[PDB]
């Protein structure tokens, strides 16, 4: 279909699954370093196999009473959870 | 052989670079916009600077020119642009 | 040396590396489920691995340059951190 040339935002549910980090990664092939090298630890390609499953969800601010369109405002209350295989990359919600 | 690095990007993407790079022990450069004064991604690397005082709030994350400006007067001497911005923009990388 | 015979502080780093919840499984083995069952669903024996490696650490109030006595009060400031591969547990650490 196409090609996305670099990092998505769905990046994060397959480093959980694979264990090795995209965003890390891509500084260390910047400076010129071997992929199975001492640095970045990456296993061969045989040796990458997948644990278990992963899910993403994007916290947006778009609802079907609005039909999928965003809102202004101070966000006054602000709930984070946390926990076991629960990741968080957060940014953009918080205090209010 | 990178001493330090900004990120072209605002938002979680931001934030997920800067917490590589400083786990690379790489210092952190971030950049925002009119309406981004108060965005997270803004506190959460080692340096912040202001891009386009006088362009628009949207517009102030791709403009190309200003990116550079700021890299050079802080010896920014990586950029990682994130997602959907300058990620797929070809003269930014040349 | 000894045997512990319940869930320990540091149970949790060896959930990270194995990908199973003990606290849930736990849980579902005083309901009477089996592991290797519909309920549980944990992998045989020997199809279990160590997905890379994982370390763990509790953050006290135990003074270092004072004879790690805890020091006790009211905390008016507290940032935490999330992203990929950390996993927060907070006890009592609030802002307030």
């Amino acid at each position: 279909i196409e090609v996305n040339p670099r990092v998505q935002v769905e990046h994060t549910i397959t480093e959980m699954v694979t264990g090795i980090d995209i965003v890390k990664t891509q500084i260390l092939v910047a400076a010129g370093a071997d992929l199975f090298g001492e640095e970045i630890n990456m296993p061969q390609q045989k040796d990458i196999t997948t644990l278990g499953y992963a899910i993403q969800c994007r916290i947006t601010t778009e609802d079907p009473l609005n039909d999928f369109m965003p809102d202004t405002g101070t966000i006054i209350a602000y709930r984070s959870s946390g926990g076991f295989g629960v990741r968080l990359d957060a940014g953009d919600g918080f205090q209010g | 052989q990178i001493k330090k690095l900004l990120v072209a990007n605002r938002g979680e993407i931001a934030i997920r670079i800067f917490r590589a790079a400083a786990e690379l022990d790489i210092s952190t450069v971030a950049i925002y916009s009119n309406e981004d004064k108060s965005s997270l991604h803004r506190y959460k690397a080692d340096e912040s600077y202001l891009v386009g005082s006088d362009l628009g709030p949207a517009e102030s994350y791709l403009n190309i020119e200003r990116i550079i400006d700021v890299a050079k007067q802080a010896n920014v001497d990586a950029i990682h642009p994130g997602y959907g911005f300058l990620s797929e923009n070809e003269q930014f990388a040349r």
